[PDB]
RNA sequence: UUGACCUCAAAUCAGGUAGGACUACGCGCUGAACAAUAAGCGCAGGAAAAGAAAAUAACCAUGAUUCCCUCAGUAACGGUGAAGCGGGAAAAGCUCAAAUUUGAAAUCUGGCAACAUUUCUUUUGUUGUCCGAGUUGUAAUUUCAA
RNA sequence: AUUGGAUAUGCCAUAUAAAGCGCUUUCGAAGAGUCGAGUUGUUUGCAGCUCUAAAUGGGUGGUCAUCUAA
RNA sequence: AGAGCAUAGCUGUUGGGACCCGAAAGAUGGUGAACCAUCUAGUAGCUGGUUC
RNA sequence: CAGAAGAAUCAUCGAAUCUUUGAACGCACUGCGCCUUUGGGUUCUACCAAAGGCAUGCCUGUUUGAGUGUCAUU
């Protein structure tokens, strides 16, 4: 079997489409959810930072946000990562700190009843 | 604002954290329940067939014997010494009550 | 015939510039554009240029 | 060719022609309508996230980016407090003040007290005072309910208001 | 609880007590027939764990296979043909002797309101698991691929991958 | 004895459901010749499968799955031939078993009667009542990240 | 004409309720004819057969690290 | 006191059906020793041919 | 060709209809039936015709009856 790339340019459309998809429905927040900054787990990249998958969630309490919170926010948590140094917990918080500034969160209506 | 730089470094400074344990660590710590339920069910349950032989040769003094059937028949050294120290307790503790 | 001949062709990004850039000198030289077959005999200026 | 396609070609009966080739057109915008009414429907997402002055990402982008024209310590990042940030659109600010407007109109937090609920904390108060809640929760008469002195603290909080 | 008591006990498969009810129950498993309706699991800890609640549209099946592909795969498998109507959620090992092996399979009827309105099992109702046994999707049939997690488990490398610029 | 329970059957009893076809892609089982090869058999969907670590690593550590690029025609093996890292596309997490609700099976199917509802007089529910299921365990709560 | 997610608003709301965070002179269950051992076949995995477990235990790696299967 | 890297073409070479036509098959599955379908474009050092 | 004057050998299409078979299902595979209901008819108890039905496995329930069952049973 060959397999052709016929169809490169129409992926690449195709793509495209689902993120204006996506962000019609979800208008004014991000298409992408903040990902934390890691380290590559090697002598030949650990010099390099990337992004991780999630926040810990050391991280998530020291920044002040619960991981129930977090999720709905668009703050990924990551419960297997983990902070074995100061340097980690304190970048990735500056991370979420400095998303906190720049975030509105629009007020949802709540049921109340009358009495008790 | 919210960016992320990819690649360079950001710090070479390092200083160690502490991390607790983790619960799934935790597997395996005998609980006070399950010990209870245990010797409970190996009374009532009783013994195999291999586990009577073996407490045959035990109360014999044939140590030697019985450490190479539990091998034998459980398949290697640390679960035959174990069954033999579990059976062992056993009989020490029938003949303690008998 | 098969679908996976060759059908696209790479050229380097430097030498697809040098091409591009040129033909845009080209494209300053009535001569040039003469002898490729445009009617530009009353044409005021070459380059042409038009107000925005 | 096929057998099957075959058979709707030397039918008499039309094909069910569906006309919904539609490229180049993008996805229109719902969800909010502040978003909807400053958004252009030929430029990208990232354009029209740009120009009113959101962030599509909050990460680095895996690739260029266009270019129309040229160009003319522990302690104090946890105990810091980043000053917000500054809306630099109308749209941004338009989205700021309905936040914080709807916010303010959805705040009646505080809870009144129900028949029983007012009843029940009154006959604990008339007997135990005011202040001690500790003797109030191990009052088994009258905390029949066995709510803790916090809990009735609460009760008589709401009670206030 | 007792389930506690039930599962350390089914550890034990040789001890007096369950190697009595092993020879016991085979013989009588033996005169029934080869697939049977069961009122109630044999090991109601193990059923337990599986999935299975007391409730309608939760079957329990005894089949006994002859010794000598995996015996607990073809259980699920004969099973469900023969309640082609029903789903087959899990199975377990009930007594064996030189012969027969006995295995109890556990399955859920698609077409039960009680079991279509409860989200627990909501989701075997959807076609994608018609004959989830037939397919090796079981617990057995997972593992007997070779479904896992690490190093101890093709036409992605028999294939010429062309570009369009290469 | 009456009568409960467990069985074992019966009914042109009520309500359901399975078969066959397609099979490009998909998941199992089986299998020669010149290789999970064609065939043969079994089973799905709009995708399927896989999937929230009994995973990598040996680092300043990574973090479900899937696909692409790279690693790499490399290690290893005996010409076959990966994978970790790395770069991308996409991102989402969760549910049980094992706890005494024990100051109260708090749970569920069905019959019947009303009241609604509809892609729809064709659909889908609600409330009430009775019966059944269920204590050999149905709900709430908990899933190790706790 | 049929619909989807929001917005606004009227009515209803079984809240004596239900949650997140915080703190501990109190507790914290974790899946077996499986894991594993021997041996025989299919293509390490899988399968049969004989045997058959443990509780900081068990798995996989380099005393340590990591994971938490059935 | 580094000359490489990329693309295009030419030529040679090694794989794929591999210049074309050529050698009994064998195997799998069917139909009534035989027949049929596919694997198959199976295997060729050899035969014939190979275009201004 | 012919044919109708909301015509059309039209389009759309939510309502009706859709012969015998075929997974094919009363048994068979031409025929032979079973039960029930309805009706005929100038031949009325019946007969006849037609209609309604009548496959199997399995799941939930309903009803009924057996048991060599467990008891209950002064």
């Amino acid at each position: 079997y060959v397999k052709t790339w016929f169809n490169q340019p129409g992926r690449k459309l195709r793509r495209r489409q689902a993120r204006q998809t996506k962000a019609a429905k979800i208008a004014p927040r991000p298409v992408e959810a903040i990902r934390p900054a890691v380290k590559p787990p090697t002598i030949r990249y650990n010099m390099k930072v990337r992004a991780g998958r999630g926040f810990t969630l050391e991280e998530l309490k020291a920044a002040g946000v619960s991981r129930r919170v977090a999720s709905t926010i668009g703050i990924p948590v990551d419960h297997r990562r983990r902070n074995r140094s100061e340097e980690s917990l304190q970048r990735n918080v500056e991370r979420i700190k400095v998303y906190l500034a720049h975030l509105i969160v629009f007020p949802r209506k709540a049921g109340q009843p009358k009495k008790g | 604002a919210p960016g992320l730089v990819v690649g360079l470094n950001k710090g070479k400074t390092l200083t160690k954290r502490q991390l607790p344990e983790r619960p799934s660590r935790r597997k395996g710590h005998l609980s006070k329940r399950t010990a209870f339920v245990r010797s409970i069910v190996r009374e009532v349950a009783g013994f195999a067939p291999y586990e009577r032989r073996v407490m045959e040769l035990i109360r014999n003094s044939q140590d030697k014997r019985a450490r190479k059937l539990a091998k034998k028949r459980l398949g290697t050294l640390k679960r035959a010494k174990g069954k033999i120290e579990e059976l062992t307790s056993v009989i020490q503790s029938s003949r303690l009550a008998h | 015939t098969k679908t996976w001949r060759k059908w696209h062709v790479k050229v380097n990004q430097n030498e697809k510039r040098y091409a591009i850039a040129s033909a845009v000198a080209a494209s300053g030289v009535p001569s040039l554009l003469l002898a490729r077959g445009h009617r530009i005999e009353e044409i005021p200026e070459v380059p042409l240029v038009v107000d925005d | 060719a096929n057998p099957r396609q075959r058979n709707k070609q030397r039918s008499g009966k039309p094909r069910l022609t569906r006309r919904n080739a539609n490229k180049k057109a993008k996805a229109k915008i719902y969800g909010n309508f502040v978003i909807q009414q400053n958004w252009d429907k030929h430029a990208t997402l990232r354009q029209n996230y740009a120009r009113l002055g959101l962030l599509a990402t909050p990460n680095y982008v895996t690739g260029g980016v266009e270019k129309l024209y040229p160009d003319p310590t522990l302690d104090d990042v946890l105990d810091k407090e980043i000053s917000i940030a500054p809306a630099k659109t109308e749209v941004v600010r338009q989205l700021e003040e309905e936040a914080v407007k709807k916010a303010a109109r959805q705040s009646n937090k505080m809870l009144p007290l129900s028949a029983f609920e007012h009843a029940y904390i009154q006959r604990l108060i008339n007997k135990y005072g005011t202040e001690d809640f500790e003797s109030m929760a191990k009052d088994v008469k009258l905390n029949s309910k066995l709510f803790n002195g916090s809990k009735l603290k609460n009760l008589y909080i709401r009670m206030k208001a | 609880g007792a389930y506690k008591y039930l599962e350390e006990l089914a550890k034990k498969k040789q001890s007096d007590v369950n190697l009595f009810l092993s020879r016991v129950r085979a013989w009588e498993y033996r005169q029934m027939n080869v697939i049977h309706r069961a009122s109630r699991p044999s090991r109601p800890d193990k059923a337990r764990r599986l999935g299975y609640k007391a409730k309608q549209g939760y079957v329990i099946y005894r089949i006994r296979v002859r010794r000598g592909r995996s015996a607990r795969c073809t259980a699920e498998e004969r099973v469900g043909r023969y309640c082609s109507n029903l789903r087959v959620l899990n199975s377990y090992w009930v007594n064996q002797d030189a012969t027969y092996k006995f295995f109890e399979v556990i399955l859920v009827d698609p077409s039960h309101k009680a079991i279509r309105r409860d989200p627990r099992i909501n989701w075997i109702v959807n076609p994608v698991h018609k004959h989830r046994e037939s397919r090796g999707l079981t617990s057995i049939g997972k593992k007997s691929r070779g479904i896992g997690k690490g190093h101890r488990f093709w036409l992605r490398h028999n294939t010429l991958s062309l570009r369009r610029y290469r």
